[PDB]
RNA sequence: GUAUGUCUAAAGUUAGCUCUUAUUUACUAACAAACUAG
């Protein structure tokens, strides 16, 4: 294997044929089914063998995909700009699978608004009038027989702009042209073994699109970025007045290390592909960071296990079918105390099959419009998930929004257990249209006590909750002379009972812990609050090194 | 779709080998409204036709419903093969080469061997779209 | 010609703020109720002007610029149904002392409402089925995020929101 | 048309003009707010003193409806054989009783 | 690090180091716009006089130089502007100069003090404001930039007032665990409002 | 010239009643299209001629439009033709620093093909490829 | 999860035993720890 190796022209020969450089990897050496033992079908195993040949193809995609082709023709994909050379089916569904939820048009729209703050970042510079953002053609980010202008600078005065030159020469000519209104148009192309040039892609389309009888653009100047998806490239022609190319070099360089939908696209493709090397930069929730939740700023938790509930029941035939009730999003801000709960109706669900996946990218949708409808001096300035596979539809639809840190968590935040509350399951379910409806959490909690008392009891209430239901109901429906004001939602006790009901609640989580996994006592108390709610073992190394320095 | 409209949207060879067809015919037509109209000359007119008649099994799709097209790609191809190396004897390489001649004729000759093919599947086509299915 | 409809519509200015919830439902004051709905609005900005010294003093003129279009379509009567009587119901909800949260209710259906799959998320996963289409929407009843400008005051409705939380909290 | 009528003077409290030909028109025992209205497009509108919450679960017409001891649930029953124990303003059935040889229900 | 399996560490018989020669190496800095930089390499016949060709393949009529070449690559080849001295372009900005050379609401909304007369496009995320070459100031997976107001150099935030307050109180209950059921309730989060008035009664 | 125009043009709208018995002639046409497609491409406009002004026969209902005459040629004219373009075309390859090929498809799908009367009759052609004959 | 199947007023046709209640067992579920169908 060594020797098949050299021979195949040593790793770089190899790796030009993959899709290894659309892949972000910061070196090449970090490159290297639990569903077949499930009873399901005699037939459904046929895609279980499916599985793994799409990652074979979609890893050597480019070459496979490549346009040296005898006889072929030239079909687009589904709603995105990827040209096949022939009706290949697997494919087409890893292209399909990585290119959902208009991904290719939400990088085309991404990086189109991101040199629109760019341009709004730098007005002075290149003395703008105003950058305007064009209504284009919804499917305009993949129409590939002619495009139109993204972007459409006006300026106040008239500009010197060049004859056509790329982004990285040397030498222009600042003298010939002069207009009042420059373009852009970010341009994205799948290239593949054969046409992955972008320098001669992006000067073929804008000599192309400018030199039409057809007229699409309002001045014969402008600038055409292209970025190169698969090969993890860029560049940009087109005409430049002065101070212009070395912002568009700063710029693309900027967006094309560090945009979202970039790196969302490069992330699907790690994970298409089943490989991974993590560097988890501002890591998730610990015991160390715990407070790292509510450090003043704006943000949000992000609760999605009883979005899509069921109820089951017999059909008429024998098999026991699976109706979906009105469910909840629990979006807690845990700071200053709202409680955004989204009541997902059942009409949410008209006629739609495979309701998992599409209720995790229902709960994104809602997450982003909460989010859209907060201002951007309440824009959560970061979003804590709860569960991981909420990480893929949200890192999608919080595109949009490049300024929340979506943050993952390693605590199980028994936020699940939110229909065990009353007037929680009452909103839920008595419910017509898609609501969304208002709690405080905290509100005999803030007269009193700040944040993190009542997120800590809210914690303990919410675990022993979800552990035992009923046996915690009865210990919050104890007291008859305690009761429950119209507005809140726990009963208004005073401190000592507060006291006396977490001294029941952590005494029914540690109680029916013991009952579940027999084990004698926590020996450590980040242990015990771990419990209660990677970096364990960083956390023990901090602890011996701490505990032993007095 | 749903399948009910991925069944009856298939159709057979017979109407997709008229839709490429047309989609052939509709190249070379639309090549000289590109000359008419005053936009290209008529050296890129020849390179464009040449292109044309030596990429249909690229530009159009025809090879898919009918693979006996292959024989005829094949002969443009290998025509090509010919063409391009008899224009550019110190001319070396790229494109301008628009010797449309053979490549057209074998064309023609693929026309000449599917009047009759086309008649019969459409006529089949065509009396079960009114007549019905025996 | 211009200074005259300036002082009639000032000497009507200064000639009320309390919206009747009769007269939310009341579909056929929907020009008194919009103009009451402009009015109390612009008293929720005349107070921002006095107590600007100590909250926000950057926000001010920026919803100030977001504000201008529905100044501008409130005044004529120039909005949609629904999104007028949300708008009602947020400010009649402002008005109360412990209708803060539920004056962000009546805001949260105002900003999405009865509509389910506000934005819309596009055909995700791998088979599409035929199903699939009616679960996005760029129109046809999406959501009222239909403009930026639209946007922008509904935006600033909540700007306002959060001032009056505010500003009945530290009184 | 749904109408409340009075017992004593006759009146008319609300006027349920609907879609649909109405089956059997309840109440529930705590409130007179509290009303129910079961309808033949095989769906049921409960009701205060004006829509509240739907009710669709049953594929045919809806035939005849009861309740629980002092209310607080609620009993359907359709041209299907289904029976369905739904709650207090709550859509989702406890129980859906349903057999390969019951007719139907159509009234109890 | 030793990913690397037994065979791509044996190296060939002559002579890690011997692959890197796309890139193996960095490959997270995007690839940089390279292109358009063009070669052009270059008896007798009895029709012209000319050495080098027959009759059959003469280029001037019967009367009784520079070539597209120096190609490796398929994109190079194919080029619909191979050549280009910019001649379609020119003609069309002739073209486009032919083509140069040819109410009260607004005063009734200034009641208010303005008198100047899917995202957000103002929100300007700050690798933008960090359009100047540093080190990776942002991530993208996470969507947190660093700066010096929480931010660290392995990292953390720092925790600033409350996350501050709640380090004085973790650390008052570690203390208040390693000074004192009462097995289980040495710590912050098992009993929080104990501790909490357990901090509140220290400062008196 | 115009009558078929004319009938062509009114074909475009085709809602009315009126056009049933037109509209299956239609159908019965797509048996007879593709030998006029072969009428189309055997009469194809050489590179020495600008356009070629052919006999056709049209439907009434302008249904389908066969391209009437056959291309015959002298045979030595024919290739001294041939040959005169191929000479021409090695000149003005040699002889042109940049060859621009044509765009395909040359239209958008989303583009309705041109009308002949409205873009293309009132415009003259170019200039085709002819040696220059001494 | 498909195939596929089924329902859907806008338009008005003339005069020992009965019982509560819990444990156990069996068959089923695209219900949970982004993808799998004949
Ligand atoms: O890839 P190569 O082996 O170098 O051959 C290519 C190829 O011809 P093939 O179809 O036989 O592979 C090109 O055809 P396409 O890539 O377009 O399908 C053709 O270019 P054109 O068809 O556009 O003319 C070109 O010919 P040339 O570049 O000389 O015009 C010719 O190169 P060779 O002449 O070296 O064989
Ligand atoms: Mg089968
Ligand atoms: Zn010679």
């Amino acid at each position: 294997r060594t020797d098949v190796i050299q021979a195949l022209g040593g790793i770089e020969t190899i790796l030009e044929h993959t899709l290894f450089k659309g892949t972000g990897f910061n070196s090449w050496e970090g490159l290297f089914d639990s569903m077949q033992f499930k009873k399901l079908t005699h037939a459904q195993r046929t895609g279980l063998s499916q599985i793994p040949n799409r990652r074979f193809t979609l890893w050597w995609s480019p070459t496979i995909n490549r346009a040296n082709v005898y006889v072929g023709f030239l079909v687009q994909l589904d709603l995105t700009g990827i040209f096949l050379h022939g009706k290949i089916p697997t494919l087409k569904i890893s292209l399909i699978q990585i290119f959902r939820a208009h991904l290719w048009q939400k990088i085309h729209e991404s990086i189109v608004f991101d040199i629109c703050q760019i341009l709004d970042g730098e007005l002075d510079v290149l003395q703008i009038e105003s950058v305007t953002k064009e209504t284009v053609h919804p499917r305009k980010s993949y129409k590939m027989n002619s495009s139109a202008a993204d972007i459409t600078m006006e300026s106040v005065h008239e500009w010197e702009v060049s004859k056509p030159s790329l982004l990285h020469e040397t030498n222009d000519s600042f003298k010939g042209l002069i207009t009042n209104k420059m373009w852009f148009d970010v341009q994205l192309r799948y290239g593949d073994y054969d046409s992955h040039d972008i320098s001669r892609y992006v000067r073929a389309k804008f000599l192309d699109y400018t030199t039409d009888n057809v007229s699409m653009y309002p001045s014969p100047t402008g600038v055409m970025i292209g970025i190169d998806l698969a090969y993890n490239m860029y560049d940009a022609y087109g005409n430049w007045f002065n101070g212009l190319k070395p912002l568009i070099q700063n710029s693309m360089r900027t967006i094309m290390k560090a945009n979202p939908a970039l790196y969302v696209l490069r992330e699907r493709i790690r994970k298409g592909l089943q490989i991974y090397q993590s560097s988890v930069q501002e890591p998730f929730l610990n015991s160390s960071n715990y407070a790292e939740l509510f450090n003043n700023d704006i943000k949000l938790f992000v609760d999605d296990t009883n979005v899509y509930r069921v109820t089951v029941h017999k059909t008429f035939e024998g098999n026991v079918a699976t109706k979906a009730i009105n469910g909840c999003i629990f979006t807690l801000n845990p700071k200053t105390g709202h409680l955004f709960l989204k009541i997902i109706h059942t009409s949410v669900w008209a006629g739609q099959k495979r309701l998992s996946q599409l209720a995790k990218w229902k709960t994104a949708e809602e997450v982003s419009a909460l989010v859209r409808s907060l201002p951007k001096e309440e824009q959560p300035k970061q979003i804590i998930v709860t569960r991981k596979a909420m990480l893929d539809p949200l890192e999608v639809h919080m595109l949009d929004f490049p300024n929340i840190a979506i943050r993952p968590t390693e605590l199980r935040l028994p936020f699940s257990a939110a229909m065990s509350i009353d007037k929680l399951s009452d909103v839920v379910m008595k419910a017509t249209e898609p609501q969304m409806v208002l709690f405080n959490i905290y509100d005999d909690w803030l007269d009193r006590i700040s944040s993190y008392t009542a997120f800590s009891r809210l914690t303990l209430l919410l675990r022993a909750l979800k552990t035992n239901e009923e046996s915690a109901k009865m210990i919050l429906l104890s007291d008859p002379t305690i009761t429950i004001k119209s507005y809140h939602l726990w009963p208004s006790f005073t401190d000592e009972q507060w006291i006396t009901i977490e001294s029941q609640m952590r005494d029914l989580i540690l109680t029916e812990y013991g009952r579940k996994y027999n084990v004698n006592i926590s020996a450590l108390t980040q242990t015990e609050i771990k419990d209660i709610i990677p970096s364990v073992k960083r956390q023990k190394m901090a602890e011996l090194e701490a505990a032993r320095s007095e | 779709l749903t399948t009910k409209e991925r069944k009856k949207s298939r159709l057979g060879n017979s109407f997709h080998l008229m839709r490429e067809l047309l989609k052939m015919m509709k190249l070379i037509v639309d090549t000289h409204v590109q000359f008419r109209l005053g936009n290209v000359d008529a050296f890129q007119l020849a390179d464009g036709i040449h292109y044309i008649l030596n990429h249909i099994g690229q530009l159009t799709g025809i090879y898919r419903y009918k693979y006996k097209v292959m024989h005829q790609i094949r002969a443009c191809k290998d025509l090509k093969h010919i063409i391009y190396y008899k224009f550019n004897k110190n001319l070396g390489k790229g494109p301008g080469c628009g010797f449309w001649q053979p490549a057209w004729r074998v064309w023609l000759n693929f026309l000449r061997g599917t009047i009759p093919l086309l008649e019969r599947y459409i006529g089949n086509l065509i009396t079960r779209q009114f007549e019905g299915r025996s | 010609n211009r200074p005259e409809r300036i002082q009639e519509a000032i000497a009507q200015d200064k000639t009320s703020v309390i919206i009747d919830p009769s007269q939310i439902g009341s579909t056929e004051g929907k020009p008194l109720l919009s103009m009451k709905c402009n009015l109390y609005i612009h008293e929720i900005l005349s107070r921002w002007k006095a107590s600007l010294e100590a909250y926000h003093p950057e926000l001010f003129l920026d919803t100030k610029k977001a504000l201008f279009p529905l100044l501008l379509q409130l005044r004529r009567n120039q909005l949609a149904p629904d999104l007028l009587i949300s708008l009602a119901t947020v400010l009649y909800h402002l008005q109360q002392p412990k209708e803060i949260n539920l004056a962000v209710q009546s805001y949260m259906k105002l900003s999405i409402g009865n509509v389910a799959w506000p934005i819309g998320v596009t055909s995700v996963g791998i088979h599409a089925r035929s199903a699939h289409s009616k679960i996005q929407g760029g129109r046809n009843a999406a959501n009222i995020m239909i403009d930026e400008r639209t946007r922008l005051w509904i935006t600033s409705i909540k700007r306002l929101i959060t001032f009056e939380e505010w500003y009945t909290s530290n009184h | 048309s749904v109408k409340i009528w009075d017992t004593e003077t006759g009146k008319v409290k609300t006027r349920l003009h609907l879609n649909s030909t109405p089956a059997d028109v309840e109440s529930r025992p705590t409130n007179p707010h509290e009303f129910i209205v079961g309808l033949s497009n095989s769906k049921i509108l409960h009701y205060d003193d004006g829509l509240v919450q739907t009710y669709d679960h049953h594929l045919s017409s809806i035939l005849a409806l009861k309740y629980f001891p002092d209310g607080s649930k609620f009993i359907s029953s359709s041209e299907d054989k289904t029976v369905r124990i739904w709650e207090n303003q709550i859509n989702v059935p406890i129980k859906q009783i349903s057999d390969t040889a019951q007719h139907s229900m159509p009234f109890l | 690090n030793i990913h690397i399996p037994r065979y791509i560490r044996n190296q060939p018989w002559y002579y890690l180091v011997h692959h890197r020669q796309l890139d193996i190496d960095n490959n997270s800095e995007p690839k940089i716009g390279m292109g358009i930089k063009d070669e052009f390499k270059l008896s007798f016949c009895r029709n012209c006089g000319e050495a080098g060709h027959k009759e059959k393949d003469c280029m001037e009529k019967p009367r009784k130089v520079l070539v597209r070449a120096t190609d490796d690559d398929w994109d190079s080849r194919k080029d619909r502007w191979y050549g280009y001295s910019g001649k379609e372009y020119n003609e069309l900005i002739s073209k486009w100069e032919r083509d140069k050379r040819n109410i009260e609401l607004m005063k009734l909304e200034l009641y208010k003090d303005s008198v100047g007369s899917t995202r957000l496009r103002e929100d300007k995320a700050a690798y933008l404001n960090d359009i100047n070459s540093t080190e990776s100031n942002y991530d993208p997976k996470s969507r947190l930039y660093k700066t010096e107001t929480l931010g660290a150099v392995m990292f953390r935030r720092h925790l600033t007032g409350e996350g501050l307050k709640l380090n004085e109180l973790n650390q008052f209950a570690r203390s208040h665990a390693k000074e004192m059921k009462e097995k289980v309730q040495h710590v912050l989060v098992a009993n929080p409002t104990k501790y909490e008035y357990l901090k509140k009664k220290r400062e008196q | 010239p115009e009558h078929l125009r004319k009938i062509i043009n009114t074909h475009s709208d085709m809602a009315s009643k009126m056009y049933n018995t037109d509209k299956k002639a239609f159908l019965g046409a797509l048996k007879y299209l593709p030998h006029a497609i072969l009428k189309l491409l055997e009469n194809m406009p050489h590179p020495w001629e600008q356009a070629k002004e052919v006999k056709v026969l049209y439907h009434t209902s302008g249904a389908i439009t066969f391209v009437n005459e056959t291309p015959r040629v002298i045979e030595p004219v024919y290739t001294a033709q041939w040959s005169a373009t191929w000479i021409a075309m090695r000149r003005e390859k040699r002889d042109r620093t940049h060859f621009k090929r044509m765009r395909f498809p040359p239209f958008d799908d989303d583009e309705p093909p041109l009308s002949y009367e409205q873009h293309i009759e009132n415009i003259e052609p170019l200039d085709p490829i002819n040696l220059p004959l001494d």
